[PDB]
RNA sequence: CGCGACCUCAGAUCAGACGUGGCGACCCGCUGAAUUUAAGCAUAUUAGUCAGCGGAGGAGAAGAAACUAACCAGGAUUCCCUCAGUAACGGCGAGUGAACAGGGAAGAGCCCAGCGCCGAAUCCCCGCCCCGCGGCGGGGCGCGGGACAUGUGGCGUACGGAAGACCCGCUCCCCGGCGCCGCUCGUGGGGGGCCCAAGUCCUUCUGAUCGAGGCCCAGCCCGUGGACGGUGUGAGGCCGGUAGCGGCCCCCGGCGCGCCGGGCCCGGGUCUUCCCGGAGUCGGGUUGCUUGGGAAUGCAGCCCAAAGCGGGUGGUAAACUCCAUCUAAGGCUAAAUACCGGCACGAGACCGAUAGUCAACAAGUACCGUAAGGGAAAGUUGAAAAGAACUUUGAAGAGAGAGUUCAAGAGGGCGUGAAACCGUUAAGAGGUAAACGGGUGGGGUCCGCGCAGUCCGCCCGGAGGAUUCAACCCGGCGGCGGGUCCGGCCGUGUCGGCGGCCCGGCGGAUCUUUCCCGCGCGGGGGACCGUCCCCCGACCGGCGACCGGCCGCCGCCGGGCGCAUUUCCA
RNA sequence: UACCCACCCGACCCGUCUUGAAACACGGACCAAGGAGUCUAACACGUGCGCGAGUCGGGGGCUCGCACGAAAGCCGCCGUGGCGCAAUGAAGGUGAAGGCCGGCGCGCUCGCCGGCCGAGGUGGGAUCCCGAGGCCUCUCCAGUCCGCCGAGGGCGCACCACCGGCCCGUCUCGCCCGCCGCGCCGGGGAGGUGGAGCACGAGCGCACGUGUUAGGACCCGAAAGAUGGUGAACUAUGCCUGGG
RNA sequence: GCGAAAGACUAAUCGAACCAUCUAGUAGCUGGUUCCCUCCGAAGUUUCCCUCAGGAUAGCUGGCGCUCUCGCACACGCAGU
RNA sequence: CCCGGCUCGCUGGCGUGAGCCGGGCGUGGAAUGGAGUGCCUAGUGGGCCACUUUUGGUAAGCAGAACUGGCGCUGCGGGAUG
RNA sequence: CUGGAGCGUCGGGCCCAUACCCGGCCGUCGCCGGCAGUCGAGAGUGGACGGGAGCGGCGGGGGCGGCGCGCGCGCGCGCCCGCCCCCGGAGCCCCGCGGACGCUACGCCGCGACGAGUAGGAGGGCCGCUGCGGUGAGCCUUGAAGCCUAGGGCGCGGGCCCGGGUGGAGCCGCCGCAGGUGCAGAUCUUGGUGGUAGUAGCAAAUAUUCAAACGAGAACUUUGAAGGCCGAAGUGGAGAAGGG
RNA sequence: ACAAAGCAUCGCGAAGGCCCGCGGCGGGUGUUGACGCGAUGUGAUUUCUGCCCAGUGCUCUGAAUGUCAAAGUGAAGAAAU
RNA sequence: CAUGAAUGGAUGAACGAGAUUCCCACUGUCCCUACCUACUAUCCAGCGAAACCACAGCCAAGGGAACGGGCUUGGCGGAAUCAGCGGGGAAAGAAGACCCUGUUGAGCUUGACUCUAGUCUGGCACGGUGAAGAGACAUGUUUUUUCACUGACCCGGUGAGG
RNA sequence: CCUCACGAUCCUUCUGACCUUUUGGGUUUUAAGCAGGAGGUGUCAGAAAAGUUACCACAGGGAUAACUGGCUUGUGGCGGC
RNA sequence: GAUUGUUCACCCACUAAUAGGGAACGUGAGCUGGGUUUAGACCGUCGUGAGACAGGUUAGUUUUACCCUACUGAUGAUGUG
């Protein structure tokens, strides 16, 4: 609100916090992005390193559909599954493992943070990492893949 | 003049924002003015599903989105003989029809027939005339509704299947997942490359013969 | 050296139609900068924007893929969210800078040409009648015209269609009238007219009340009505109104039965024969503009210019080569969708007459410029003109009385009526221009007082004078506090009941299709865990959550106590 | 305290640009009224509140003639997505996990097999816990309670410094391979370095302050440029027709 | 445009009219910038600049803060010394 | 500081050297004062004067540095005035 | 001004700043501040409770002393034994049984310490303007806003509050929210008003005078008379365009 | 000063010179024809008009072995090439 | 320094509100001034404006934005005014026309950079008929020189008259 | 023997790896990357750039000149030992 | 006095001398405007040109006092009944 601003009280107050020296002209640098190379160079050389060139290659017309591949790590399967299906096991005395469509829960890949608690797991997934598949592996349990 | 971090910010604003603003004070009356199309229409066609046609499952294309269903534009044509309903008559009988679908699979294909093979069983056909021939859904399958059917017709929910869980035989559990991957993205890599190799090799057994 | 068909082409104030301007927010074609930006600067951007120009309607354009895609696929348009301020473009810099998928609003699909089938099955304009005539139309009857064989009607159009054979089942739509029956959502469709509660009750203010107390429940009445405005001040009640599936009368709208006149022999499913795409178009070369499109996204001019298992597309040129996906060169269309112009309304954290639109009024007015054009100022008496009758001074303008007014110190540019500014009355000052800061002093106008300001408040002692008590019990009433947790009710933590669990639900991709219903799936039921309720029993916080008795204390009321008491007064 | 007046001391006219103004710098006769940091988008930090590995917000829906209403309420919407929940590489893509123990492979600081523990350590680290010893307490002793003091010792967040570790890129080096297939296939090591990385999380939503831009842009303030139009009534020329 | 030629004149206008719009044109440049009090309180210094009337970053300032110590008989640190 | 012990692929006849674990040992010149560290960030970026040092210039109220001190930015007694 | 009021070197004595001291008062910062109902002033504990006993004690340093002593333990009373008793009452400087008047817990209180300021920041504003949601049994025809006041006051001050008159219709206080929000300045905009000032000025063509009329009023009109001018290339008599 | 008359060059035989226009088979000179049209120079009369084609222009039935696009034709290739 | 031949050189009769120089006559041009008239100013009746103004307005010197009215010390000052006057108020008029700077312009110029209308030439297009004949390559193709033709195309004239 | 003796972005080229992309697959060209070298900005942190204006204009400027004034006094003038 | 826009000079002449200076380089609302120094023009040179030239030459609008002051005069003024 205009009630709580700083210009209220800058009423007698002549420059109105801007220097009578040099006042408030309109746009002395330039106008917005500019002068980035000349004489504001030493903002964007120290501050934004790496702006001014090109660099890689052009993938044109660009399509994100065409690679979506969300993440997921060990770390945290044994939420994914409702809680008490991992109650239910660690237990059992059949070797049971639910199964868990990282697929059906929304992640096109998983990967391998974390401790997993020891229990057995079919993990249904699309692209494994290494460290995920052996993770589940030397936890026992199975890594089966998706199309 | 930028000063001390910050981003570069490009707001695009060098042209006329000014002139043409859309303001939104609209919304609100809109929202009313559909109201009473929603309304309108469905008193308009008193028995009738006052969402709309029957409309086909159908899955989304790209390969994110894959997993998902919809309520599809309307229901092929090969679908409907299979079904054994006159695409002239479906449009009619409040059955959506594209003709414009590419059936590829028999999984789709019965899936989406089963959708019509449902309807039939569950629709009241109101006589041409009250004093009717054949088709036409008896008296007491007449008094029972006046039913508009409020929401989209038998509305197409994204649904799985349990899996129970298994024993995990020594051989799901051998399989290297990852490994796997790397040769199937090599084979399919390469697969070109190596068939030029058996093109040379087979002509070097032809022309070491000559 | 004629007459006659046609083809081309004229003339008609011919018979009948129609076109042209305006409006122009929104709508569509094109055209088209420069300020500006880049700290210059021309590249770029402003920006395909303004002007210019052309064109439409109640909306405009587009639209039934030569699309999307790379999925396990979708499926006309437009719009909103979203992608996403992203893929790329750029003295890769200022900037620029879209799209594909999903969700949602809405959602409707269709028509040509050709190939062919069908005695042009067609179409147009006359004349006579039958109905119909305030959007000119049906019905019939006419060797009454004419187009059309360089091609008019039906089916048909690619999602297959035609044609055949036998497989099945069986017959209602359309339009011109001409009636009639149900007025057919704001909660009786549109419009108009007409209509529907309750105080000027008492008293009292006031010029006038609409104001303040009161008036059988905040008073009286009404209140599906207490919004608002009017009404010589603030009024639910006086009046218009307001509310109110309140009433009635016209008209208009739309939909339902009958009669009639006309039109129409219009299905569904199987096996075969054949039949198919729109040319100076695609494409290419080039140049020019454009976007973002790119070793070319779009559009252009010119040049070259195709094919038929072809063509386009499938987004860094190209050859080969494999796969997908549409089908151009013909065309229509509601709906959402846009609306600073119009008519008609509703509202506001708005402005409130140097603001608010240039304009509250003779406002696009007065006036200016030859003209394009430019373009103002200016609201208010009071409630009622009741707006000074009449005497008098004054040539007359003006006055003095008087009169009207609640108020003329509201007088026709009148509410109020500031300051600069000027008008005069009173006081005081005044040779270093005034004006200013600090410090006093004199004087005034006012302001407090005092005809002692002796300021009050306790307590006490003394002397006068006067009511009922206080202290005490007893009857009652009401508090408070205490505990015995005594008895009961309450809830916290624990235990027991496995008792609600099915008479306790809901959540869970838990489990059984041993179940049931409907089509492996959906719905339903049944098992399981987590949760939330009953029974009672035990412990404990025993908690402001009480409620009952017992207590202890206080207060009030009513009794008792008549006076060394307990008050009042001086 | 205010009005006039009187005196004594003090004393230049404000505003502004300005190294320096009473300026022989500029604005400023006086008075009324009007009058200049505004809105939006985007960031950023700071802070307020909700919920929290989520959280939202629309846009949509369902609920109104609105009086209040163009409100409020509600929606497997509630997540179709943004933001966050992981980075790194130009790109194909890979992706945060280590310790220990035993066993097996010659522990060859190489490979594999069973168990145990799970985010490594050091130094600082608010600091919580333990605490030897006092220090009284009417007597001598005895002794439970109760606090104060308390040398000394233990856990140690947050944070900081360091040493370790793991993911990706790149290099170097060097080992063994699996074998749906053949390796110009895929795969595994050691060391170093680059990374806006992980190493038991802090975002999301909504406020407000500040700031910085984009925006007319704090107001006022050019010489220009462009696009369209009107003018020879003055004058300059030409012509036509008149007069001296 | 028009000029026997002088940048003459084009309706008080000419080194090239006037009118409206683009139009808040742009301005490193003049001027101004509107209520009280309290506290702290500069710089005209650094490197790059088509930089010298301006910017860029060095400073100095404030605010916002936080980590702690202990003046609670029982302190380490810092410093125009 | 001082003891003990371990590790190494570097270095060397052995040791060094470095790194760790484990123990043993306290006010280490005066005077002063509570210390640490993280964001945002305005104005400013024409300055001028004095002692002393000093470069141009002859000299300046001239031009340019050092060092410090002022004024700007801030009155007051004095320096008649400034 | 002159054995000086000149100049050297020197005394005493005195004079004065916003400087220092003491005090007064108003700011801010800090005090790990106290103060949300409690003992206690280099504080150096307090209390059960037992067994045993009593004039014991704790028979330690010219320390000058700090930690132990001369207002009591035990005692007066009840009579060698009991006690050593209850604040709804010790009578209270300590009171722990319950707590300010004071405790708007962002209130109030004591210490110290400190408060030059342009640009800028920041904070604080029962400082000010207009709008709305609340709220004030607000105020008001028994007189509101504005306006006016050599009418009493208060704040440091923004302003605020009170005294009267006039005015004639509406207004304010708190808690919130909302602004187009506070002027002396911009050769700022509009309207008004001064000084100048009763100032500049009413100077091109030689020219008027008398009488009467009319008239309230005559230098200015008219008639007469007289003097004059233009002086037919005119101030003569008619037209165009323009004017209407 | 300009103009002026006088002197002087220069292009032009109309599918042209010079010239306009946005455009047409558009228009002015032009109801013209070299004694005209267009383009310049000097400035009456008298006397005279000196040398320089080294630069830049202009220009010339001039070689264009200097180069030089498009298209055009030659070649490799599989095609862009 | 530094003329000069149609950037014309040299002359010159007439003419020039064209530039100089000298002489006669004349003259209030001057020694050096004087007087007279008309209209004013001036004074009155009537009517009455503007420019400008921070506050204002006696001086010296000091200092001082290095020439102040203010202030310091001095000098001193009697109300209200009229005609004059031009010494002062750096008087007014008029954000300097001189000069620098701006990434502010305009007008002009050319050997600036980047482009343009226009024109010259080449190619391609409408864009044909016939005829000869030649070379180059090859063992038909290409290049085509030259000359006709008239149907496009072009210009000529009229009342389209042989 | 030490202290100078050279240079971003974008652009161009050459080299390097059985490197990555060239995208509905595949093979070859071709193109883009990646990583090193060269072309180069002499204003050296990197503008692709001639004049004149006495016909001139606007923002500004005592930060920039031409008078007046101050200081200074080289020179000038004047005067001593 | 002659010359000269001139300050500056030089000469004739007189006398007594023909000293030197200041006052915003005394003195434009005192004048004039001769020279500087706008716009018109001409020659010299330079420039390719627009144009340049302390290189010459001729034509080229010179405001406003009434306001306070100083001064010059003129009325006056409080004081002396
Ligand atoms: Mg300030
Ligand atoms: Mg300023
Ligand atoms: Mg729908
Ligand atoms: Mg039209
Ligand atoms: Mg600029
Ligand atoms: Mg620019
Ligand atoms: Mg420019
Ligand atoms: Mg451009
Ligand atoms: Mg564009
Ligand atoms: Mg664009
Ligand atoms: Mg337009
Ligand atoms: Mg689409
Ligand atoms: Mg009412
Ligand atoms: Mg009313
Ligand atoms: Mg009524
Ligand atoms: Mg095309
Ligand atoms: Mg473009
Ligand atoms: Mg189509
Ligand atoms: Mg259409
Ligand atoms: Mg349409
Ligand atoms: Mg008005
Ligand atoms: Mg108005
Ligand atoms: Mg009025
Ligand atoms: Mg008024
Ligand atoms: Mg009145
Ligand atoms: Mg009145
Ligand atoms: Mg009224
Ligand atoms: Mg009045
Ligand atoms: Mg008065
Ligand atoms: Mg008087
Ligand atoms: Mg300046
Ligand atoms: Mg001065
Ligand atoms: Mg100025
Ligand atoms: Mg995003
Ligand atoms: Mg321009
Ligand atoms: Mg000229
Ligand atoms: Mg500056
Ligand atoms: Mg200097
Ligand atoms: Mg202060
Ligand atoms: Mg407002
Ligand atoms: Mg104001
Ligand atoms: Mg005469
Ligand atoms: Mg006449
Ligand atoms: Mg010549
Ligand atoms: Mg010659
Ligand atoms: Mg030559
Ligand atoms: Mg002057
Ligand atoms: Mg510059
Ligand atoms: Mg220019
Ligand atoms: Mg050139
Ligand atoms: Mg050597
Ligand atoms: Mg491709
Ligand atoms: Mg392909
Ligand atoms: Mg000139
Ligand atoms: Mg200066
Ligand atoms: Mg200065
Ligand atoms: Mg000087
Ligand atoms: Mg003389
Ligand atoms: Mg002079
Ligand atoms: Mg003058
Ligand atoms: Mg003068
Ligand atoms: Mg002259
Ligand atoms: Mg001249
Ligand atoms: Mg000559
Ligand atoms: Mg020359």
């Amino acid at each position: 609100p205009s009630r709580l601003r700083k210009t209220r009280k800058l009423r007698g107050h002549v420059s109105h916090g801007h220097g009578r020296i040099g006042k408030h002209r309109k746009h002395p640098g330039g106008r917005g992005n500019a002068g980035g190379m000349h004489h504001h160079r030493i903002n964007f050389d120290k501050y934004h390193p790496g702006y001014f060139g090109k660099v890689g290659m052009r993938h044109y017309h660009l399509k994100r559909n065409q690679s979506f591949c969300p993440t997921v790590n060990l770390d945290k399967l044994w939420t994914l599954v409702s809680e008490q299906t991992r109650i239910n096991a660690a237990k059992n005395k059949t070797g049971a493992a639910p199964i868990i469509d990282v697929v059906r829960s929304g992640y096109y890949k998983v990967l391998g943070k974390g401790k997993l608690p020891k229990q057995p797991v079919i993990v249904k997934a699309k692209f494994f990492s290494r460290r995920a598949e052996e993770k589940i592996k030397g936890v026992g349990g199975a890594c089966v893949l998706v199309a | 003049a930028p000063s001390r971090n910050g981003m570069i910010l490009k707001p695009h604003f060098h042209k006329d924002w000014q002139r043409r603003v859309a303001t939104w004070f609209n919304q609100p009356a809109r929202k009313i003015r559909r109201r009473k199309a929603r309304q309108a229409k469905a008193r308009r066609i008193a028995p009738r599903p006052a969402s709309g046609p029957l409309r086909p499952v159908v899955r989304c294309p790209t390969v994110r989105y894959h997993t998902k269903v919809r309520a599809g534009r309307g229901f092929s044509l090969e679908e409907l003989r299979v079904a054994g309903i006159h695409k002239k008559v479906a449009r009619t009988i409040g059955i959506s029809v594209d003709p414009r679908r590419r059936n590829k699979c028999t999984e789709s294909l019965q899936a989406n027939v089963q959708r019509l093979k449902e309807y039939r069983s569950k629709l009241i056909l109101f006589p041409r005339k009250p004093s009717a021939p054949k088709k036409g859904d008896s008296s007491a399958e007449e008094l029972k509704l006046a039913t508009q059917l409020t929401g989209p017709v038998m509305p197409i929910r994204n649904v799985y299947k349990r899996e129970k869980a298994r024993v995990i035989t020594d051989e799901e559990k051998n399989f290297k997942a990852f490994a796997s991957l790397r040769m199937a993205r090599a084979n399919a890599r390469l697969f070109g490359i190596r068939a030029k190799r058996a093109k040379e090799a087979a002509e070097q057994d032809v022309e070491k013969k000559k």
